[PDB]
């Protein structure tokens, strides 16, 4: 049984920061593909943050590009999303995705919430000012 | 731009046109410049550039569904494969490998790399069956090329597409690696049956990594230790020698450096 499960979220200013945390379970985390994703009240669910099996290959929203980094501990069946300067845009509730069938997803696969079946319950960012 | 390219089609298959295609396959795997006791050595996986590392089998059906595949020539395993606009690659064992299939199917809009290899043992438990309860010929592979091409839509479901893996491999992987393979595919087709692989096929997909050592290490033809197989009734039997395996098996993988001048 695999678990997805995030934690980190919370509310900040304009400029300041947070620390994102999906603790995953089940399957085998070391080959399963795995992704970021943000949803606001009113708006579409849109990409964020890809990552392969492996420790790197990545990929990001441009508006993100920079300020956001995603990794993962193989070892600790976790994902992570950390982000820094922060902007009203960025207020949503963010949802960590996983695929127990592929280690990598790239091209325009990558980017749709259709290619990850395991998602987490997500967790609400705020940002003020 | 793009690795060579062989083309089949399971429509209107005959033993005739199965033979000279895997006989183009084998064509563009080797050169034939390296010969051991007779039989052509795979290209050495160290120092292979990347332009030279893979090469194309084209698959369609009466249905014109068509599916490519992508060869490694140094083991002659297929690596992966495209479907119109995805493609699909087994989990790599290393980085090195890793790396190599990025040069593969570069144009394709999305590309996916299974978290699960394409060895035996796994495409067995996750199809739900063994290699000798999966049925082979003509009309197996028609059906396959179909499951993997609409695996992309949805359409396939895994179970399915991984019996559809290890139907191709072997049709194509393994009967070019194996003439004898190659013939009871022949036979298969010629009277479009259809029937599961028997002992002698089986054991010899598992041996052919030791036979290709076994090969390249003899004495002047002659094995330091023998290789356990299989007739089609599943009786053992050894194999202290290559002579044996001339009519067999087709192609080697790279153990060692050639031999001197002598043979």
């Amino acid at each position: 049984q695999v678990q997805l499960v995030e934690s980190g979220g919370g509310l900040v200013q304009a400029g300041g920061s947070l620390s994102l945390s999906c603790a995953a379970s089940g399957g085998d985390f070391s080959r399963n593909a795995m992704a970021w994703f943000r949803q606001a009240p009113g708006k579409e669910r849109e990409f964020v943050a890809s990552i392969n099996w492996t420790g790197s290959g990545t990929y990001y929203l441009d508006s993100v590009k920079g300020r956001f980094t995603i990794s993962r501990d193989n070892a600790k069946n976790a994902l992570y999303l950390q982000m820094n300067n922060l902007k009203p845009e960025d207020t949503a509730v963010y949802y960590c995705a996983r695929s127990t069938v592929f280690a990598e997803i790239t091209g325009l696969a990558g980017y749709q919430s259709g290619s990850y079946d395991y998602w987490g319950q997500g967790t609400q960012v705020t940002v003020s000012s | 731009k793009q690795y060579p390219i062989i083309n089949f089609t399971t429509a209107g298959a005959t033993v005739q046109s199965y033979t000279n295609f895997i006989r183009a396959v084998r064509g563009r795997l080797t050169t034939g410049a390296d010969v051991r006791h007779e039989i052509p050595v795979l290209p050495n996986r160290v120092g292979l550039p990347i332009n030279q590392r893979f090469i194309l089998v084209e698959l369609s059906n009466h249905a014109e569904l068509s599916v490519t595949l992508a060869l490694d020539v140094t083991n002659a395993y297929v690596v992966g494969y495209r479907a119109g606009n995805s493609a699909y690659f087994f989990h790599p064992d290393n980085q090195e490998d890793a790396e190599a299939i990025t040069h593969l199917f570069t144009d394709v809009q999305n590309r996916y790399t299974f978290a699960f290899g394409g060895n035996y043992d796994r495409l067995e438990q996750l199809a739900g069956n063994l290699r000798e309860n999966i049925e082979l010929g003509n009309g197996p592979l028609e059906e396959a090329i179909s499951a993997l091409y609409y695996y992309s839509t949805g359409g396939t479901q895994l179970p399915t597409l991984a019996r559809s893996f290890i139907i191709c491999i072997q049709m194509i992987s393994e009967a070019a690696r194996f003439q004898y393979i190659e013939g009871e595919m022949r036979t298969r087709i010629r009277y479009n049956r259809r029937s599961a692989p028997d002992p002698s096929v089986i054991t010899l997909e598992n041996s052919w990594g030791r036979l290709s050592t076994a090969i390249q290490e003899s004495n002047q033809g002659a094995f330091a230790s023998p290789i356990q197989l299989q007739r089609r009734n599943g009786s053992k039997f050894s194999v202290y020698d290559v002579s044996i395996l001339i009519p067999i098996i087709a192609l080697m993988v790279y153990r060692c450096a050639p031999p001197p001048s002598s043979q």
